[PDB]
RNA sequence: AAACUCCAGUUGACACAAAAUAGACUACGAAAGUGGCUUUAACAUAUCUGAACACACAAUAGCUAAGACCCAAACUGGGAUUAGAUACCCCACUAUGCUUAGCCCUAAACCUCAACAGUUAAAUCAACAAAACUGCUCGCCAGAACACUACGAGCCACAGCUUAAAACUCAAA
């Protein structure tokens, strides 16, 4: 199958941990 | 533990075996064998002292003394050996697998439920 | 193919009729285009082998069944 | 089965690589992708037939003591002749010797794979020197 | 249990061998165990190099020695043998002949597709 | 009924299964004759099953008897005891030109 | 480094012929595996990747030997035709 | 049968009195555990 | 007697013998083919060195040291220096799987030496030290 | 059948016969049938035992002419 | 190119690192995992099912303390490439990979197949995967995205983990 659904999700945590970084 | 001069359970009941010289007797006591030798001399200690019928085995008395010579190994085992995560676990599978037994023994025959519990020392606890 | 001369013989020795060759698509199920509309077809088939040369069912045994023609077969 | 396909439906169907059978064949039916398998694979056992061939002393002394190295065999589709790439040593005129001596070992090769009857109908064993150290014999030698 | 010590010995003359022996089997016997037998495998060149005790081995006495001792003689003979400077290398193995073997019919076949599929 | 009908009963013609060269024999890691028949006589690899015709048992044998004869200080590693040479060849390999 | 030396892995010459050695040893040692062996461990192969190539290995050669063996056994009718015209 | 068999065995084994005896009467001896295996299935012993 | 490709074993009567000397005696010429050099040293059976001769100290740089040609130049002069000191037959050593693995065996029997016999030496660990991580090409 | 077991022994023991089956005469006879057939009339004459009742049988076909080559 | 040039080759001595071949085997363990050798201890349960939280475990990475350090190696530094190159390529070296004692409790922790029992006759069956199902039990799910997030609570965790929404938005996903 795609990996679509993970991409997504991958981009989330990814945001996340550098917001947490930044703040 | 049994002394280390006992007899292995298979030689104890041969014909002669106390007129042997001492050699053939070290060689056939508990010194010369392994601990799993030393436990079955146990549990037949226990069977005796506890059972009302010492050769069945598929009692649920039985089953309990089998089981608690077994969960007194595990001990003795992890108290050399404090970081033995397999065989912690195998102790407190045991003990739980004892409790369902004693559960089940004190539902079906109380006196002999009593005597196992006098007899291999346990404290029966009921659960939270 | 070790007895398609012996059973091509035989129909015509009993004044009947052999189709031991290769069996092309639709000579049952579409006879009237490939003989003609008003083609009659047998009125029964008798197989002395069922199976063909990659040892699968022969085609003429589903499509006799589609045309309602009873089968005779060893 | 494996990922790799072997449902053929026709699987049973008795594999017959003649040179007979390619002028009998329809060139309007397009290979099947496991057709190409079953030529692989011959040409596999072609490969280790004549490999151990090699090998053996008593099949010739000549060849034997050559210590002769295989480096692709590859049957003609057509089947007109089974190609068969010999390494080509450095030694410029050994490459010569080798080459004398399985051209001459080759007419007898053909009857020894009969001995063999599964890869009994083998055509014309044609040896080929592998270029990279034979087309640079010739210019050296120019 | 009945165990079986694989003795290699360094090269050495028939009284400094027989002293070696005799102070092996001794401590075997300090420890418990009753001792069954001594074969001597002979002298021959080792395998490999063997470097014990600030010394380079090339050849050695190869002994055996089987014996019955308590599960806990074994860690303390080990550790014996380890200080004996005569001594190259020295193992010790549950005996083989305790370990008996199961009779076997033949050889069963695997079908194939049970290995792809595995 | 009828007494010549089929009886039930095992195959009476059955063979006997197929046993590899070691089936019935101790493999001991002081034999290291026997052991050296199953290495690489120019590289001392233990030989794969495929090899030494042995079944899982007597290969699984004769692999922990090579491994505890060569560190136990009875069997060379990296090369076939050249004493060995002249035994029975017992693999299905071919080395030599 | 402890063991005897010109015993592993060596190969004698004969009659001068130092080609027919040299291919000698490296069938020698393509056979038992050292020639693979030496080139996988130039770079380190990860254990998941390892075991990948080794159970892609494995089934390799199981579908090849299938496959040979279906060939050899139907190519015992490749024989001429023996009902031509039928 | 298994006590009496090593109760005959015990006889021959080694024992702090007979030590030093059996230690030389093994270095004059030699034990072989070296046979092969044929593509028969036979042992071969050595040539000894 | 039929040839035997397995060497003569120390200790052991062998009727071989070259130029009156046994295998024991005869001089070792060690071959160090790697990927970007090839290494010559050719030495007696005592171990002393008689000649040294690799890709680098024959004029080549870079990338053309790790050629066959290379590889075939360094053994004719190491084969020139081991031949002024008395060697004739060499037994060859040859650990890695360079391009002048074999050329530089070449060399040496261009350069006048006669190679009686073939050792590979590569180092294969049995288990050992983590190789470099995999290149991404 | 019951004389199967027969026939493995036979086949075991004596091996095939040199003689060659002629599968194309409905009433041929092999060696191991005739054996079989000689077996069967000594177990009906009382005998029971089995290793007695397979010595006596290779006897009586010898006395008739019958060759029985031992394989082993 | 940089780097090294107390460098390289042969020989000898030499580890608290890692475990060719066997292994084309398919075993052990609850899973995670487990493939050099020896020994000791040792692999629960005589009906099944039974937990995000109880009980005990749990790869890799990571934390705290003390050690070891061959090799590999985030980061970093240097070389080169490039429009740029915070990459891919080359070199050096560190945390780290190891040991000991504590933590942390995650994984595409995946046969992507819950445990147990039974069946091969029915319709074989959306498709693909891995032939199709029955009994029974627990767990879990109810459009997408927001969201491995917010808040609450718990936790040796403090840039963390576990549990886990809503508003706005869409006619798809
Ligand atoms: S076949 Fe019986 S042990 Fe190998
Ligand atoms: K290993
Ligand atoms: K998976
Ligand atoms: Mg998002
Ligand atoms: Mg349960
Ligand atoms: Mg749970
Ligand atoms: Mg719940
Ligand atoms: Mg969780
Ligand atoms: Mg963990
Ligand atoms: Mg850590
Ligand atoms: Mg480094
Ligand atoms: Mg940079
Ligand atoms: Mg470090
Ligand atoms: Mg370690
Ligand atoms: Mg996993
Ligand atoms: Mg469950
Ligand atoms: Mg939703
Ligand atoms: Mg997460
Ligand atoms: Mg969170
Ligand atoms: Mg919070």
């Amino acid at each position: 199958k795609n990996v679509l659904k993970i991409r997504r999700r991958k981009m989330n945590h990814h945001k996340y941990r550098k917001l947490v970084k930044k703040t | 533990d049994p002394p280390p001069s006992t007899l292995l359970k298979d030689y104890q009941n041969v014909p002669g075996i106390e007129k042997v010289d001492d050699v053939v007797k070290r060689l056939l006591s508990l010194e010369m064998a392994n601990k799993k030798e030393m436990l079955k001399i146990k549990q037949e200690q226990f069977m005796k002292k506890i059972v009302a019928n010492p050769e069945d085995t598929r009692s649920l008395e039985a089953r309990i003394i089998a089981l608690s010579v077994k969960i007194r190994s595990y001990e003795e085992h992890l108290e050399k050996h404090r970081k033995d995560k397999a065989h912690k676990r195998y102790l407190l599978m045991s003990i739980d697998q004892r409790k369902k037994m004693l559960k089940n023994l004190r539902n079906t025959n109380y006196d002999v439920f009593e005597k196992i519990c006098w007899g291999l020392g346990i404290e029966y606890t009921f659960p939270p | 193919r070790q007895f398609s001369y012996l059973i091509e013989n035989m129909a015509r020795d009993c004044g009947e009729y052999a189709h031991t060759r290769y069996f092309r698509g639709g000579m049952l199920t579409n006879a009237r285009l490939l003989f003609g509309p008003t083609v009659r077809l047998p009125d029964l088939i008798i197989f002395l082998h069922t199976l063909n040369n990659i040892f699968e069912p022969h085609v003429a045994v589903r499509d006799a069944a589609k045309m309602n023609i009873p089968t005779v077969g060893i | 089965k494996v990922w790799y396909e072997s449902p053929s439906l026709g699987s049973h169907s008795t594999y017959k690589p003649s040179k007979l059978e390619f002028l009998m064949r329809s060139t309007s039916k397009k290979t099947r992708k496991e057709d190409h398998a079953r030529l692989r694979a011959l040409n596999g056992l072609l490969y280790k037939a004549l490999t151990d061939l090699l090998c053996t002393p008593e099949v010739s002394q000549e060849l034997y003591d050559l210590n002769v190295e295989l480096s692709k065999v590859s049957l003609t589709p057509d089947f007109s002749a089974c190609r068969a790439y010999w390494k080509t040593t450095l030694s410029a005129e050994q490459n010569a010797h080798m080459e004398a001596v399985l051209q001459r070992s080759a007419a007898h090769m053909r009857h020894l794979l009969m001995s063999q009857q599964t890869l009994r109908n083998v055509p014309p064993i044609v040896f080929v020197q592998d270029k990279g150290n034979a087309a640079l014999a010739e210019l050296d030698q120019l | 249990p009945r165990y079986e010590l694989a003795l290699i010995l360094k090269a050495m003359q028939r009284p400094e061998t027989a002293a070696t022996l005799k102070r092996t089997i001794e401590a075997l016997m300090d420890r418990g165990a009753i001792v069954r037998d001594l074969e001597n495998l002979g002298e021959r060149a080792l395998p490999y190099r063997i470097s014990a005790h600030s010394q380079q081995h090339n050849r050695g006495g190869y002994f055996l020695v089987d014996f019955y001792a308590p599960t806990a003689a074994v860690e303390s003979m080990v550790e014996h043998l380890s200080r004996d400077i005569d001594v190259i290398r020295g193992n010790i193995v549950k005996h083989p002949l305790t370990q008996e073997l199961k009779e076997c019919e033949g050889i069963v076949p695997v079908p194939l597709a049970e290995k792809l599929y595995s | 009924s009828n007494e010549d009908l089929p009886i039930s009963m095992e195959n009476p013609y059955k063979e006997p299964l197929k046993k590899c060269i070691l089936c019935g024999k101790h493999v001991d890691y002081k034999n290291v004759q026997l052991l050296s028949q199953f290495v690489s006589p120019f590289t001392g690899c233990i030989y794969g099953r495929h090899i030494t015709g042995l079944c899982g048992k007597k290969q699984k044998e004769i692999t922990k008897a090579i491994k505890r004869a060569q560190i136990m200080g009875f069997m060379p590693v990296t090369y076939k005891d050249p004493a060995y040479l002249k035994d029975p060849k017992v693999c299905n390999i071919r080395y030599r030109e | 480094a402890k063991h005897l030396k010109f015993i592993a892995r060596t190969v004698m010459v004969q009659e001068g012929n130092v080609e027919s050695a040299y291919r000698t040893l490296n069938r020698i040692l393509t056979m038992d595996g050292l020639i693979e062996d030496i080139k996988h461990r130039r770079y380190y192969e990860k254990p998941c990747r390892r075991r990948q190539r080794e159970s892609y290995e494995r089934c390799r050669r199981i579908y090849n030997m299938e496959m040979a063996r279906k060939i050899n056994f139907l190519m015992r009718k490749n024989r001429a035709d023996p009902w031509q015209g039928c | 049968r298994e006590v009496l068999q090593l109760q005959e065995e015990v006889k021959n084994f080694i024992t702090r009195e007979n030590l030093e005896a059996r230690v030389e009467a093994a270095l004059d001896s030699r034990k072989n555990y070296n046979w092969a295996i044929t593509r028969e299935g036979l042992v071969v012993r050595p040539q000894r | 007697t039929k040839f035997s490709i397995y060497p003569p074993i120390p200790g052991e009567e062998s009727s071989l013998r070259w130029a009156g000397k046994k295998f024991e005696e005869i001089p070792i010429a060690h071959i160090k083919a790697s990927h970007n050099n090839t290494q010559i040293q050719v030495v007696s059976a005592s171990n002393e060195p008689l000649a040294f001769a690799s890709c680098g100290t024959e004029g080549f740089r870079n990338a053309k040291k790790g050629t066959g040609i290379a590889a075939q130049t360094a053994g004719i002069a190491a084969a020139a220096r081991a031949k002024q000191k008395g060697v004739i037959h060499i037994r060859v050593v040859v650990k890695g799987l360079g391009p002048g693995r074999l050329s530089a065996m070449h060399g040496l029997i261009m350069g006048g030496l006669e190679v009686i016999s073939i050792t590979d030496n590569t180092p294969i660990p049995h288990x050992g030290c983590r190789p470099r991580k995999a290149r991404k090409l | 059948y019951h004389e199967d077991r027969i026939r493995a022994k036979f086949y075991s023991v004596y091996g095939s016969g040199q003689r060659a089956f002629d599968l194309f005469n409905p009433n041929f006879k092999s060696t191991c049938q005739r054996f079989v057939e000689k077996y069967t009339e000594l177990q009906k004459l009382g005998e029971t035992d089995e290793e007695k009742l397979f010595v006596e049988t290779g006897k009586a076909l010898l006395a008739e002419g019958v060759i029985l080559r031992r394989v082993g």
